[PDB]
């Protein structure tokens, strides 16, 4: 459980501060493992202090990237999505792949509308020359149709 | 070993010595076989007739109790047992001699040796261990455990220099990205603190490095001096003890 | 530039619509001759944008605090815009939470400015920044003795 | 000092007197050097041969134990040690 708590706080709080917490095992075989719970209590109290000091306010961004960008996608393999899926409604088991990153295919009757995350270009929304955002983490992805 | 030691009024390392002691004499006994014989009985319905059927447990537990009586009579420590569990030991026979009168008077003369010396007894076990060992596996084992700490201190410096290079690269990036910014306290007064706070981290990493270099120097001094094992110093240690 | 306190500029394709908090004159709303309000503290600042976005076009924008403040906790100087309606820099904005809010704990009579930087207008922000009437800036502050 | 004092059955100020006592005689000894020699060994895998290699700890701990025996024999208080740790002390020789 203490290792769970360390590996979960290392998501939010960066690993430059949670270094010396659970390096040593508190158990001592030469004695009967006495005072092993004190090591866990201290190393959870220090973990909790790391969480309460160095937790920061999130900067939320809601970005709506529809799939009207396959027409924009990579400018060497571009296509209109509604026209090509109308083409895929008949003549089964074909493919017009854009790339290995972005494509629309069907191997079976199941069709796959893939989309690369690097091709979304979401680091251009809040770029350099204004200083923020060491790390950008996805919070939640919801879909509208 | 811990639960067998606390079942009696014993210590864990004494029982870990005695089971390995009995792992050699009466080679039918094995700690794995002892646990398998425990797990055969004591099912969903254990009883006393299940022990009356499975007589190898009734042999092995009394066999353990005999060596427990010998260890309580001779009052053996854990390193006293560990000295006789050396792969040749007392050199009359091989490792772990059988419980005869010969062993049971060897332990008596051994306790007389512990009484006569008037010094710390772990000194006696180290001297007696160099008299049993060969000073050829010991020297290479010290060289291996010495190059291990050279490797660990060099790996710690190699791991801290990467973080120092990372902090230096980020400070160089945040200095290069700074322009004039004629709003000073609105916009320019965020990169100065973000550089000056990492300056203290640079000072802390240099403070760690200036002691880990002393660790390297003390290691390379105390490891290039293991030459003088000449086998005559052990009897000098006997005349000291 | 209007002043060094209130101005509209652009150093890069990012434009800055700054706004001084002392120039808001919020201490004139509940003045003297009625006796209340030793301290006035900002509780929460939310922004509305009466722009046209249509179906799924997004506005990127920021908010910053310029003055000196040794009491804003961690990352509470910033706030991002993504909707155009009356929104804040939190998902599902709730006052009955154990955390603080962005811009919570700022005096009214301060010499700091609300900066309100938009990202690159040479990029996709063009034709979004064109139809811009004004910025509403719903301010919720707390009067307390 | 507190953990070395509680390792034996001693007091914290008595050990803080005795380490500063040994900081002058045998000037190779330093409490910083003692902590660095502790941190050299006792790595991710400590053992007894690592102490057999690093013999300055085996000198320094026995050197500490000698002054512990002298402080237990003479039954020194902390201010008895602090009076001899004056910069000239008994004036026959210098400090410590």
């Amino acid at each position: 459980l203490c290792l769970m708590a360390k590996a979960v706080l290392e998501k939010e709080v960066d690993k430059a501060k949670t270094d010396g917490l659970f390096i040593r095992s508190g158990w001592n075989d030469l004695y009967q493992g006495l005072l092993a719970g004190e090591d866990l209590q201290l190393n959870l109290q220090k973990l909790e202090n790391v969480w309460l000091m160095e937790e920061q306010r999130a900067l939320e961004v809601e970005r709506t990237v529809s799939l009207a960008q396959h027409y924009q996608q990579l400018s060497d393999h571009k296509f209109n999505l509604a026209e090509i899926v109308t083409g895929y409604m008949a003549q089964d088991k074909d493919q017009k792949t854009g790339n290995e990153q972005d494509f629309v295919e069907l191997k079976n009757s199941t069709l796959i509308a893939s989309l690369s995350i690097k091709g979304l270009n979401l680091v251009e929304d809040y770029p350099e020359t204004m200083h923020l955002g060491d790390i950008r983490r996805i919070k939640q992805i919801s879909v509208s149709l | 070993y811990r639960s067998l030691a606390n079942g009696f009024h014993l210590k864990a390392n004494v029982v870990a010595g005695l089971v390995n002691w009995l792992a050699k004499n009466d080679s039918e006994f094995t700690l794995e076989r002892f646990w398998q014989n425990i797990s055969m009985t004591f099912a969903e319905e254990p009883s006393l007739h299940q022990l009356e059927v499975h007589q190898p447990l009734l042999i092995q537990c009394q066999k353990l109790s005999q060596y427990v009586l010998i260890a309580q009579w001779a009052e053996l420590s854990e390193q006293e047992i560990a000295l006789i569990l050396l792969p040749n030991g007392i050199d009359n026979r091989g490792s772990a001699p059988s419980p005869s009168i010969t062993l049971l008077k060897l332990l008596s003369e051994f306790k007389l040796c512990q009484q006569e010396a008037k010094v710390s007894q772990s000194e006696l076990f180290d001297i007696m261990q160099q008299l049993i060992t060969d000073t050829n596996e010991k020297q290479e084992k010290l060289r291996n455990s010495a190059d291990k700490v050279i490797r660990s201190i060099a790996k710690s410096i190699g791991s801290i220099n990467n973080s120092m290079d990372d902090i230096d690269s980020t400070i160089s990036i945040r200095n290069g990205s700074a322009t004039l910014f004629p709003p000073e306290h609105p916009m320019y007064k965020a990169l100065k603190l973000e550089v000056s706070n990492l300056e203290k981290s640079k000072i802390q990493l240099e403070g760690k490095k200036k002691e880990e270099e002393i660790k390297l120097e003390q290691a390379k001094d105390n490891i290039q001096s293991l030459i003088n094992n000449w086998d005559s110093e052990i009897i000098i240690r006997l005349a000291d003890a | 530039t209007g002043n060094e306190q209130d101005f509209v500029e652009l150093k890069n394709s990012t434009l800055i619509a700054s706004l001084s908090i002392k120039g808001l004159n919020l201490v004139e709303d509940y003045p003297e001759t009625m006796h209340l309000g030793d301290i006035r503290r900002i509780k929460q600042i939310s922004v509305s944008l009466p722009a046209l976005l249509g179906p799924y076009q997004d506005v990127q924008a920021t908010l910053d605090y310029a003055g000196e403040n040794t009491h804003l906790a961690k990352g509470c100087t910033a706030l991002a815009i993504s909707r155009g309606m009356n929104d804040s820099g939190q998902f599902q904005l709730d006052f009955n939470d154990g955390k603080y809010l962005p811009f919570e704990g700022i005096d009214i009579s301060d010499k700091g400015t609300l900066v309100l930087r938009f990202p690159n207008a040479t990029s996709k922000q063009k034709l979004l920044l064109q139809s811009l009437s004004d910025i509403i800036l719903h301010i919720r502050y707390t009067i307390r003795s």
